[PDB]
């Protein structure tokens, strides 16, 4: 009875919670202490849901049902009362605090005033009664506040004008976006919330400190913790507005940092000039200052020191005090040296690795110096160095030092840039400093190019940190257009700043061509802002940009960084070039690198550990095999070097750990001196290195590192509670778990390996074949992290490709300049807001898709050091520290050498994920989920343990598995696909068993026929999942393979193959011929669209297709064209009245948008608690989306269909995102069935496997001459049943008309022209055709019957024919086919050459001469020119024959016409002149030069609302002139396929046909109110009216090309080829 | 057709130009430690591979231009 | 009014300019017209039904590309600009390109150092032309290349010479403008050891 105490409990805690409420300066008390109500209301509702598990529920079912309810109200309010209560805090002290925006802005200031008093009513009625459900239970409380959130959106989204005057007011709130811009300008009062928006404004300023009555600001901190102290404290008392206290912050700290400096300048001078140095002192005044502030110190003391020493030798003949120097700076070195060796605090660490690294430079300065014989001060080799000149005799601090190189001069910015990684100053680095220097000096800009990972945007933000300056990185890409340049170069130019556009040739050339306008015009001010005559007095130059005037600050540049001949980067114009100082950076000198930072962290053997490690890494390039995922270059190798020094302080940690804990003794030297550093080298690198080799490649690296590390071996820990919690989820989730060799090994070690990774990069790429195992591993790890450290673990999981880039990351209107937040963007903004606590959660973003260039680029910087997302609208977002970005790949065949170096790389092979464990999985899976949702669960353990023998290692089904891999299939074969196949059967087999044990209450199924029944289904299911998408003779060659291997008793049939064969309930082979029959279709019925004659292959798939989609799992019908996939999909649902079926037919450029709009007609988005769930409308029904050409949409360079994306995340995920408002959809009872053409035919592309992973496809080929002869045989039979007389001669007509068609199909193929297809849709037409002339006819002889075949033959297979030889053939062949089965008949009566078929003479379809029909036209032709158009026409006899055609299609139910010839060849004309003949009504689109997609959508709503409203026969004649883009194809095809276009009609224009189709429907006598079946009937109607005249020209190419684009062109559109006039 | 016959004479000598076998480099415990193995053995990978990979395509090319066998996307684009 | 073709704003205010220098007189150039072959379609069109100013010229500088419309170049003369045939002609187009008075300054030494750098420039240009022996890729060293040392050839000569008529040969900075020119203004481009 716990449920009803813990029931109580939860009572107890909710009548006693109240709502914590805290004042705002005397005018609201707001809710306070969010997080305690929302991890109440989650565990509240967690334990409920648990107790819901339990059988003793029932007896509180109904109360807990309640409890869950209001709990999940509370939920909804809460969601949205935090935000209103954010929004109309900070928006209220933008319309109070600012008195401008009362004049500026009204309306809007008198909107929030009405919204402030509405939300002040409320809150306090909240104060009144500050009880939870007393808030809950307020009428409407959850509308007042949609509605004042919506409202307060409203405000906010109106606010861009302010904010740009404010940002104009204080230029550094230009790189602040519009939500934090807004955020501090009304939080100005309340400082301490501004405290995380410093770090976008400042390099280095993370957070400001206040006193106690947070009105003076004392200083500035960084994010490590180094503190600034200004002196002279800003007081905001005196200053509320927020920009001139800020102005006041920056102008202290830099003059406070000038002071210090020349403070520690003048303690430093001590140091220097020194024999020796007493460590204990200058660690004291190393932990005085900053970091920044010491590196500065020792540079300018050195500086100081050469050149006095210079000086000293000027004469030539002197003495060398310049060793006095070098000995100085040795002493220097080697005190710093000893002090890292041992415990050191981590910021004096920081301080004592920057003063190594700058001492090491100055080192080697000096020794080249000495070296070259230097003895004056005006020597270049001197004046190349950077040197620092301090002058404190100067009054103003700013300028009291300067920085020189060469000729050019640079005072320090004196900007606090905290605690930077310094980098070692490598000659290529001094190369660029000089350079840069020299364009800097110039008044150009730095240009460093050069391969990925050369050190060229951390030497520019390196040389900026060098001279004091702001420098930011603009992660530059394709929609960085001219206004979004020219906003980031205003906000440069008024901070003062450096602006580093790396990625700068991902710009459009147009763009780059137009922003070298703005760069001339600022280098133009720059350059006359350098002229000496220039003053203070004077108004600083103002250059124009954006058509505006803006003060350009002297400390300014433009430094872009490209990666010359990368994929997806542009070339930039002459005249932008040459504004840049380019330099080529290729060679990084990594040998220094490497000895610098191991002797700056502490390796007494630094030099030898770098000449070991750094050929070591030339030989990993050099000698594991080529991948595409390998990189070594600088980026692993720093990797590499920052991993050895956390082992190597992680393992001194440890060894003092153990001598605290084994007695006490502890010295430092003693650890230091013994110590493996060569081990942790070696550990730091197969740590790094090794995931990301192949199987092969492991065994080399390992020789490789025991040649070049000879005596070290690499001991892997053992991560014993991390396995155990491993152990522990695989369990819970049906995982096999091996630890070493057993089963698993590989897979659970490659899951340690993803954890170290994950622990040492923000950045990973798990890249491996399809069914790997990288989804389970990282699921598992991040199940398995939060089990164990007690954090909650969140995952995002994106499909990139899936969507557009613009829906991905954001878009820019190009009119309002206004940013929408993108997918990813709005997931990374949400996380570091953490407005409900995601900053204490791991979050992972998983890019589960295809990585290109294109997309995959714009992460340059979120991959990077820089850890920023760059937008195009001048904002930065910091990547938080618990935040981990995942690329979930299969290849990266795509990917450039920037992406592939940014990322750690764990590669999953196909032999981690051994068959055994999916086995173990599927075993798992089937003995504990039920199948319903108990008997289940007995028979499904049951059927496990029969199938046991059988899923094992070397046994029948892995036997059965390899066999198929080397067989030849449609599309090609995955393990995984066949695994899911065979489970999906076998779930349908027991679900068979269930059904048979249900329809037998009184004898339920025993365990001998369980047995049997299992055995025989099995290999059934083995045969026709393994071998299903594959011809008839690879099945009988797998059937016999079977028969081999297999022991379970086949059928004793000798030449029938097994796959004839099904197994019935009772547990016995029964071949597939027992269920095929020799029906008689009825007369009426003879070729109905609905009529589908069985046959062995009908059967067989279409209980496959019903197995199936029994399960909803989605599948593939592969075949040619016309061989019968919709005809057997549709014939299997048939068997399910409880599935709907909708009809999709993908073009070349079908989007996702035709998948959405399928969604939003025929399913409804609704809100739940668990999220958003996408359900079709009406209850109970299955929406079986039916793809008709799945692998026809166009596949961009990069090898990706996003429809194909689409679909795979919609399948494998459940659930799409809604790119509105950036919401998880989860779809509920919808299925896919695809259809497509072999992946070989032309313009078909060949389906990922990711995709083909989850979708059986089953091979469905054209029936064969037997099939045919059945099919058609019956269909005749039943045809010539209108005239007794012809009976006798069904037999041999059928033969007549499979001959013929056979021959057809041989002589003519693709090869000669696109649209040369045959199918047994031709066999069809043919049937209908023969029938359709037969019914009113109640007597004809053989001949007549002849002749009609004959006029058919000719109709079907010569209208499409292009030459005239082909056309001959034809005859002739129709002649001697004829001659050939129905011999004894008098060939000129029923062959006589101009076979004509018209019923204008009579009533019926009867034959007429030609003279006769020729008088009939000429008469009809004078009163059409009477009528309707006068333009004569001169007849001849092909003239007859097209009018008759033309006739003909028009005349059938959904009749269209593609009419190909060469233009002026009357094609139009007599369209027009035949549906003016039947009545139709022509119709043609009046196109001009305006004409765009909007105007086609309205002619296309005019004719289907008269074609299907008011019941009018239209015939839509259309020009291939008159498309202009592919929509106008993509619109067509739709229509042409279905006969409705499904997003047409929406919104207003959807109701309004709603009505007309029901007055319509009351018209025709019908009794129609849903909009469901109006709608069905509005479609019948089209079909039944409407019909589409497309005429084209002859082209080669352009017949191909709309073979692909526009599909149904040629299969719903008969081909008539009236070519030029012979 | 002219281009047809021109194709597969040329197809049929480059089959009689190019040889036919090449045999992979076995592994052995004391051949890894030799970096001249661990080179050469992905030498005979790679050149075995793309040997096979030419010969089955210029044996599809002569198979089609002899009409044995139909034309595939892929081999299309070889063609041209 | 140069105006650089690529953006919307940008054919705004190359219509402007042209509307208001047929009229003033004012000349108009317009940089990288090939990236809007459209527009110069219909700016060609534009240009022949007009009647500008006596003065007035429009300049449109573009790279050699075949998306440039055909009418537009009928319409237009044509200049094109490239390599000069060799080290004669190279040595002649950086005399004349370079301002008489910048060359005939204070030292007497900056004459013959202008010449060794126009003959420096020359030479690596030339060398182009064969690529493989010559260097090792089409590398850009053009005019901005030898503006950039002329600048750096300007600025230590004063540097060194204060304003004097003559100047030491010894003592011209020839180590200041060896690394220099070696560096960071020609071995910029460099990336070949
Ligand atoms: N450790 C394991 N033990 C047993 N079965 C496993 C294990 N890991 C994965 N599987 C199973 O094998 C298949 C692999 O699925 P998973 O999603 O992990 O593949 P993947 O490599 O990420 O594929 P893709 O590239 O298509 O995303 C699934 O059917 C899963 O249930
Ligand atoms: N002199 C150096 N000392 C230390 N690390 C360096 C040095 N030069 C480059 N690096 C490292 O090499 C990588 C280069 O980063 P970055 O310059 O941004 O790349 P890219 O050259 O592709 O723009 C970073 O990890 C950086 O810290
Ligand atoms: N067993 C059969 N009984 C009757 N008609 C068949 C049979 N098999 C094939 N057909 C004919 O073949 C045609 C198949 O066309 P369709 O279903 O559109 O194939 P696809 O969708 O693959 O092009 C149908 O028109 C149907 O009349
Ligand atoms: N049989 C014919 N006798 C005389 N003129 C004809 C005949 N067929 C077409 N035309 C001429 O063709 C013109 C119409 O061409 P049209 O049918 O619009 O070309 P298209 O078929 O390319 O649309 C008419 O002006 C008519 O004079
Ligand atoms: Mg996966």
């Amino acid at each position: 009875m716990a449920l009803e105490e813990f029931l109580k409990q939860i009572r107890e805690v909710w009548n006693t919670y109240e709502l914590d409420l805290v004042n705002y300066q005397n005018k609201c008390r707001l809710i306070r202490g969010w997080d305690d109500l929302f991890n109440k209301v989650k565990e509240h509702i967690n334990s409920v849901s648990a107790m819901k598990l339990s059988p003793y529920y029932k007896v509180f079912e109904e109360d807990a049902l309640s409890w869950e309810d209001k709990l999940n109200r509370i939920m909804a309010l809460f969601d949205v009362w935090i935000d209103v209560q954010r929004r109309w805090v900070y928006l209220e002290g933008i319309f109070t605090g600012s008195a401008d925006i009362k004049h500026l802005l009204p309306v809007e200031t008198q909107r929030f005033q009405s919204i402030s008093t509405e939300f002040l009513a409320l809150m306090k009625k909240v104060s009144k009664s500050p009880l939870v459900m007393d808030v809950l239970n307020i009428q409407g409380v959850q509308r007042s506040l949609e509605r004042l959130a919506d409202l307060l959106g409203k405000i906010q989204k109106a606010l861009g004008e302010y904010l740009e005057r404010e940002r104009s007011s204080f230029p550094r709130f230009y790189f602040v976006g519009d939500e934090d811009l807004l955020e501090i300008i009304g939080n100005s009062k309340n400082v301490a919330k501004l405290q995380k928006h410093f770090k976008k404004m400042f390099a280095g300023v993370s957070s400001i400190i206040l006193n106690e009555d947070n009105s003076v600001v004392l200083g500035i901190s960084s994010r490590e913790g180094e503190e600034v102290m200004f002196k002279t404290p800003v007081s905001i008392t005196e200053h509320p507005k927020i920009n001139e206290w800020l102005t006041l912050v920056e102008k202290e700290m830099r003059v406070t940092l000038a002071k210090l400096l020349a403070e520690s300048v003048t303690e430093v001078e001590i140091f220097g000039k020194a024999t020796s140095i007493d460590p204990n002192t200058y660690i004291t005044w190393i932990d005085k200052y900053q970091a920044q502030l010491v590196v500065l110190s020792a540079q300018i003391a050195w500086s100081e020191n050469v050149e006095t020493a210079l000086s000293s030798m000027g004469g030539g003949g002197d003495a060398a005090p310049l060793h006095s120097v070098l000995s100085n700076v040795e002493v220097t070195l080697n005190v710093l040296a000893d002090s890292v060796l041992m415990e050191q605090p981590p910021l004096r660490r920081r301080k004592l690795e920057h003063l190594i690294t700058e001492l090491v430079h100055q080192r080697d300065v000096t020794r080249s110096l000495i070296k070259s014989k230097i003895d004056n001060a005006k020597s270049f080799e001197w004046l190349s160095q950077m040197r620092f000149y301090f002058d404190p005799k100067q009054t103003d601090v700013l300028q009291q030092l300067s920085i020189q190189m060469a000729n050019a001069k640079f005072n320090y910015g004196f900007e606090y840039l905290g605690v930077q990684d310094k980098l070692v100053q490598t000659p290529l680095t001094d190369r660029c400093y000089l350079t840069m220097t020299q364009a800097l000096e110039a008044r150009l800009g730095g240009s460093p190019f050069g391969p990925a990972g050369t050190g060229k945007t951390e030497s520019v933000k390196a040389l900026g940190h060098q001279l004091g300056r702001f420098v930011l990185v603009f992660n530059c890409d394709e929609t960085f257009d001219f206004q979004a340049m020219g906003r980031i170069f205003v906000g440069l130019c008024q901070v003062g700043a450096w602006g580093c556009f790396d990625e700068f040739n991902r710009l459009e050339e147009r763009m780059l061509s137009a922003v070298s306008q703005q760069v001339q015009c600022i280098q133009e001010a720059l350059r006359e802002h350098s002229n000496p005559n220039y003053d203070k007095t004077s108004a600083p130059i103002t250059c124009e940009l954006l058509n505006k005037q803006v003060k350009v600050s002297p400390d300014m540049a433009i430094f872009i960084t490209m990666n010359p001949g990368y994929a997806g980067r542009s070339n930039l114009p002459d005249n932008l070039k040459k504004l840049f100082r380019s330099l080529a950076m290729t060679k990084p000198d990594r040998q220094l690198i490497a000895q610098v930072m191991l002797y700056s962290q502490g390796f007494r053997t630094a030099e030898v550990l770098a000449n070991k490690i750094v050929p070591f890494f030339k030989l990993c390039d050099e000698q594991l095999s080529s991948q595409s995922h390998y990189d070594f270059g600088l980026r692993a190798l720093k990797s590499v070097l920052v991993s050895a020094g956390n082992v190597k302080r992680e393992r001194i940690q440890k060894i003092k750990r153990e001598k605290e804990e084994r007695g006490e003794a502890v010295d430092e030297g003693e650890i230091a001196e013994n110590l493996p550093e060569q081990e942790i080298l070696i550990q730091s690198v197969c740590e790094t290195m090794v995931p990301k080799l192949v199987a092969e490649d492991i065994p080399l690296l390992f020789s490789l590192l025991s040649d070049v590390f000879p005596g070290v071996q690499y001991h892997r820990g053992e991560m014993t509670a991390l396995r155990e919690e491993l152990k522990k989820v695989c369990q819970e989730m049906y995982l096999t778990y091996g630890d070493g060799e057993e089963v698993g090994g590989m897979w659970v070690e490659k899951v340690l390996q993803l954890y170290q990774i994950t622990q040492i990069n923000h950045g990973l790429m798990m890249v491996g074949p399809s069914g790997s195992g990288k989804s389970m591993a990282w699921r598992v790890l991040l199940k398995a992290l939060e089990r164990l450290e007690g954090v909650e673990g969140v995952a995002h999981i994106i499909d990139p490709k899936a969507i557009s880039k613009d829906h991905l990351y954001g878009t820019l209107d190009p009119n309002t300049r206004e940013w929408t937040d993108g997918l990813f963007t709005h997931v990374l903004r949400k996380i570091i807001d953490s407005v409900r606590g995601e900053l204490q959660k791991r979050q992972w973003i998983v890019f589960d898709g295809d990585v290109d260039p294109e997309w995959v680029e714009n992460l340059n910087s979120v991959l990077d050091d820089n850890k920023l997302l760059t937008l195009p609208n001048g904002e930065r977002l910091s990547l938080p520290p618990n935040v981990r970005i995942m690329f979930e790949v299969q290849d990266l065949k795509y990917a450039t050498l920037a992406t592939v170096s940014r990322c750690g790389m764990v590669w999953f092979s196909e032999d981690v994920l051994s068959t055994d464990m999916i086995f173990n999985n599927f075993l798992a899976r089937l003995r504990s989920i039920p199948l319903d949702e108990s008997p289940m669960l007995q028979i499904q353990r049951d059927a496990a343990t029969i199938m046991q023998p059988y899923f094992t290692s070397n046994g029948l089904v892995t036997k059965a598995l390899e066999h198929a891999f080397q067989l030849e299939h449609i599309m090609d074969l995955t393990r995984l696909r066949c695994l899911g196949s065979l489970f999906s059967m076998l779930h349908q087999a027991c679900r068979n068993v269930a059904q048979y044990n249900a329809n037998h209450p009184d004898f339920p199924m025993q365990i001998e026929q369980l047995e049997r029944y299992i055995q025989r289904y099995l290999v059934y299911a083995i045969l026709w999942s393994l071998s299903g998408d594959s011809r008839l003779k690879m099945r009988a060659e797998l059937g016999e393979y079977i028969r081999r291997i297999t022991t379970v008793p086949l059928p004793t049939a000798p030449n029938i193959p097994i796959i004839d064969y099904e197994v019935s309930i009772s547990g016995e082979w029964s071949p597939w011929q027992a269920k095929v029959p020799q029906i008689e279709v009825e007369t009426h019925k003879v070729a109905a669209p609905d009529v589908v004659v069985p046959t062995l292959d009908t059967v067989r798939h279409e209980a496959l297709l019903y197995t199936w989609l029994a399960e909803h799992k989605p599948l593939v019908l592969c075949g040619p064209p016309g061989s019968g996939k919709t005809m057997t999909l549709f014939s299997a649902l048939r068997a399910l009245p409880d599935m709907e079926v909708v009809g999709l037919n993908f073009s070349s450029a079908t989007t996702p948008e035709l998948l959405l709009k399928t969604f939003d007609h025929y399913c409804e988005y609704r809100r739940t608690p668990n999220g958003v769930v996408l359900a079709p409308v009406q209850l109970g029904k299955w929406l079986v989306l039916f793809c008709d050409e799945i692998n026809l949409p166009d596949m961009d360079k990069y090898g990706t269909q996003r429809v194909i994306s689409f679909i795979r995340q919609m399948v494998e995920h459940g659930g799409f995102y809604r790119t509105s408002d950036q919401t998880w959809v989860k779809l509920e009872r919808i299925q896919f069935v695809g259809a497509c053409n072999p992946p070989t035919d032309p313009g078909r592309k060949p389906l990922s496997h990711r995709f083909l992973r989850h979708v059986p496809v089953v091979y469905v080929d054209y029936p064969g001459p037997a099939s045919l002869t059945q099919i058609y045989g019956t269909f005749n039979r039943a045809m010539l049943r209108l005239i007794p007389s012809l009976r006798t001669y069904a037999e041999p007509l059928t033969a007549a008309m499979v001959e013929f068609y056979t021959m057809s199909q041989e002589r003519f193929t693709q090869d000669t022209q696109p649209h040369y297809i045959y199918s047994p849709r031709e066999m069809t037409r043919w049937v209908r055709g023969i029938f359709e002339a037969l019914r009113p006819l109640e007597t004809l002889p053989v001949e007549g019957l002849i002749r009609i075949w004959a006029h058919e033959a000719l109709r079907l297979f010569q209208d499409r024919l292009v030459e005239d030889e082909e056309r001959r053939w034809t005859d002739e062949n129709i002649d001697t086919v004829a001659l050939k089965h129905f011999p004894n008949i008098d060939r000129e009566k029923a062959m006589s050459r101009p076979i004509l078929y018209s019923n204008w003479l009579s009533k019926d379809y009867i034959p007429v001469d030609q003279e006769e029909l020729r008088d009939y036209v000429k008469a009809r032709l004078k009163v059409f020119y009477e009528e309707e158009l006068d333009v004569p026409l001169v007849l001849f006899n092909e003239v007859l024959d097209h009018v008759l055609r033309i006739d003909r299609i028009f005349r059938q139910p959904q009749g269209h016409l593609l009419l190909i010839g060469v233009s002026g060849a009357g094609k139009t004309t007599l369209s027009r002149f035949v549906a003016w003949m039947n009545g139709l009504s022509v119709y043609q689109i009046k196109v001009h030069r305006k004409y765009t997609g909007e105007d086609f959508d309205e002619d296309l709503r005019t004719v289907l609302r008269r074609s299907g409203c008011k019941n009018e026969k239209i015939a839509f004649i259309m020009d291939e002139s008159n498309v202009l883009d592919s929509g106008f194809l993509e619109r067509m095809n739709t229509l042409l396929a279905n006969g409705e276009v499904p997003g047409l009609f929406e919104g207003d224009e959807y109701a309004t046909l709603m009505t007309q189709c029901k007055e319509g429907a009351q018209k025709e006598g019908l009794m129609l109110d849903s909009h469901e079946e109006l709608y069905k009937w509005f479609t019948s109607q089209v079909i039944r009216n409407l019909h589409v005249v497309f005429t084209m020209n002859p082209s080669s190419e352009g017949l191909k090309d709309r073979a692909a684009t526009s599909p149904a062109l040629f299969n719903r559109c008969v081909l008539n080829w009236f070519g030029d006039w012979s | 057709p002219a281009w047809m016959r021109t194709l597969h004479t040329t197809a049929s000598n480059w089959l009689h130009l190019i040889p036919q076998t090449l045999s992979h480099l076995k592994r052995t415990v004391e051949n890894i430690k030799d970096p001249l193995f661990r080179f050469f053995e992905r030498e005979v990978k790679m050149g075995a591979k793309l040997l096979q990979d030419v010969r089955q395509d210029l044996a599809d090319v002569v198979q089609v231009c002899e009409g044995k066998k139909k034309q595939t996307n892929y081999l299309r684009t070889l063609i041209n | 009014t140069s105006i650089a073709i690529g953006s919307a704003e940008g054919f705004n205010q190359a219509d402007k300019a042209i509307n208001t220098a047929v009229k003033s007189g004012r000349w108009v150039m317009l940089k990288n017209v090939h990236l809007a072959p459209g527009w110069l379609m219909q700016l060609e069109k534009k240009l022949h039904s007009l009647q500008p100013h006596a003065c007035f010229r429009l300049f449109l500088t573009m790279e050699i590309n075949p998306k440039v419309p055909v009418n537009l170049l009928r319409a237009g003369r044509i200049f094109v600009f490239e390599p000069p045939p060799g080290v004669k002609a190279n040595m002649l187009r950086t005399f004349s390109s370079i301002p008489v008075s910048r060359i005939c300054k204070s030292p007497n030494e900056r004459a013959r150092l202008y010449f060794l750098l126009a003959w420096f420039h020359a030479i690596i240009q030339e060398r182009l032309r064969y690529a493989p022996l010559g260097w090792s890729k089409k590398y850009e060293f053009g005019e901005s290349d030898l503006r950039s040392a002329c600048d750096t050839v300007d600025t230590w000569l004063d540097d060194t010479a204060k304003g004097r008529q003559n100047i030491s040969p010894d003592k011209i900075p020839w180590s200041a403008l060896k690394t220099l020119m070696a560096q960071s203004i020609y071995g910029g481009r460099v990336d070949n050891e």
